[PDB]
């Protein structure tokens, strides 16, 4: 029974432990559907940087310098795997 | 007909279940995550979501290995400095619990909800 | 066997295992290994017990081992029928769930927070690890107060003729509150004969039998110990209470209040009012208001 949009994927309970990693105590049942949105729109803008390297490459296959390219661009640069 | 017996009373006293008050859980959860280092969202759902998404820009991407875990610990420090700032947010109106009008209003101040 | 050496035993244990059916020889380790066993679980069972049942609180029944041979602990379990634990003693397997769980209090197995003291049943000596009721059995003094009647560490008495009517019993020593003191011992009789023994006893004002629970009576007009002399009273310096221990129901005695040297001891019988005024009408009080 899986599938389904994989957005439901991301279970409550992990969205759970984050808000604990960024000490948060209390939350409300609203949060886990925007955290969703909030976190799916996060993702539009790399995925759409990261193909538009790859494919001005040529390349079918996403690598992983391509990730740090983009994410460097949205100003929140990667330490730790290339460049 | 009954004698008068001697009797003393009886009683059947027993444990009590133990349950923490609330909260208390996740203030014991905060140090632990706090000083834990590993991926909080379970590992596959991730490949097949992204897989999902990056379908409608492009058709048949192979995705490396590699590059994969990336967008999880981008998106993860993403997602925890953006519940950091948010608590701030809700204890300034006095409150203890986040709702989401907060987290609107945070990524607002930062300039990324225009 | 020192009529044979080694040979001849084993060429005879060949010639009897030739002869006989060979032993069956089998192990076995049960599913569960540990952990899957939290004591809240329990918890659960007794609540469930309490509330179908023993929310009563009147049906005391004397423990009887029930047999599982091949059954579970099911609800036709003897002992759940009974509103009671299994004991070690019933064949409910060592993953029974009706059974004690063990009576680890730290200090001394002997106030409100040991659930054993909660509880009516004695800390066993082979539960109550923490409070030293398993160590030193052959010593007097331990660490635990509710390990003392397996141990029998009563207290010297004194018989007296009491102030209040004919022989009475009297301390030696002093003690404190809720210390305990000599066992109320007796002969088991059913709750019938007690009728009639006690319909004999009202014929001349005696009484020497005891409800020790809903199905028996203890009587120490013949077979008994000093205390059965003890006289009544209505502000007692001392109270009778019910206890379990080793499957076995007993009723000891403990100070109500802290006590010095030569008391006279009382407790309060406990009958009906109007039996009170039958039998134990004398006070012995002044009203100093
Ligand atoms: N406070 C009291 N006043 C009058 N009689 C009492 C009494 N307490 C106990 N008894 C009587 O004593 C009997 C218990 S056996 C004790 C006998 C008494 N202590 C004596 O030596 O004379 C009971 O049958 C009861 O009838």
């Amino acid at each position: 029974k899986v599938l389904r949009d994989n957005i439901q994927g991301i279970t409550k309970p992990a969205i759970r432990r984050l808000a604990r990693r960024g000490g948060v105590k209390r939350i409300s049942g609203l949060i886990y559907e925007e955290t969703r949105g909030v976190l799916k729109v996060f993702l539009e803008n790399v995925i759409r940087d990261a193909v538009t390297y790859t494919e001005h490459a040529k390349r079918k296959t996403v690598t992983a310098m391509d990730v740090v390219y983009a994410l460097k661009r949205q100003g929140r640069t990667l330490y730790g795997f290339g460049g | 007909t009954k004698a008068a017996r001697k009797s003393a009373p009886a009683t059947g006293g027993v444990k009590k279940p133990h349950r923490y008050r609330p909260g208390t859980v996740a203030l014991r959860e905060i140090r632990r995550y706090q000083k834990s280092t590993e991926l909080l969202i379970r590992k596959l759902p991730f490949q097949r979501l992204v897989r999902e998404i990056a379908q409608d820009f492009k058709t048949d991407l192979r995705f490396q290995s590699s590059a994969v875990m990336a967008l999880q610990e981008a998106s993860e420090a993403y997602l925890v400095a953006l519940f950091e700032d948010t608590n701030l947010c809700a204890i300034h109106a006095k409150r203890v619990t986040i709702m989401p009008k907060d987290i609107q209003l945070a990524r607002r101040i930062r300039g990324e909800r225009a | 066997i020192g009529t044979k050496t080694c040979r001849q035993v084993y060429e005879f244990r060949v010639k009897e295992s030739s002869i006989i059916a060979p032993a069956p020889a089998e192990d076995v380790d049960t599913p569960p290994r540990k952990k899957k066993r939290k004591h809240r679980l329990w918890a659960a069972h007794c609540r469930k017990i309490q509330l179908k049942k023993d929310g009563s609180s009147n049906h005391v029944y004397n423990y009887q081992p029930c047999d599982h041979p091949r059954q579970p602990c099911d609800s036709s379990c003897p002992c759940v029928i009974a509103q009671n634990f299994c004991e070690k003693f019933c064949q409910c397997s060592s993953e029974c769930q009706n059974r004690f769980p063990g009576c680890r209090c730290k200090a001394q197995c002997n106030t409100k927070q040991c659930p054993c003291y909660l509880a009516v049943r004695e800390c066993d000596p082979d539960l109550c690890l923490t409070c030293g009721a398993a160590d030193h059995w052959d010593s007097k003094n331990v660490s635990c107060k509710n390990c003392s009647i397996q141990r029998g560490s009563k207290k010297h008495l004194l018989l007296a003729p009491s102030d209040v009517a004919g022989w009475g019993i009297f301390i030696k020593d002093p003690v404190q509150k809720n210390e305990f003191i000599s066992e109320y011992c007796g002969e088991i009789i059913s709750q019938d004969e007690a009728d009639r023994r006690g319909k004999v006893y009202d014929k001349y004002m005696c009484s020497f039998l005891f409800n020790l629970n809903n199905d028996f009576v203890v009587d120490a007009t013949r077979k008994g110990n000093k205390i059965r002399f003890a006289n009544h009273s209505v502000n007692p310096n001392c109270y009778a209470k019910v206890m379990m221990v080793n499957g076995d129901h007993r009723i000891g005695i403990f100070a109500k209040r802290a006590i010095q040297t030569g008391e006279e001891l009382f407790f309060d019988y406990r009958y009906s009012q109007a039996d009170a005024l039958k039998y134990v009408g004398i006070e012995r009080e002044m009203e100093i208001p």
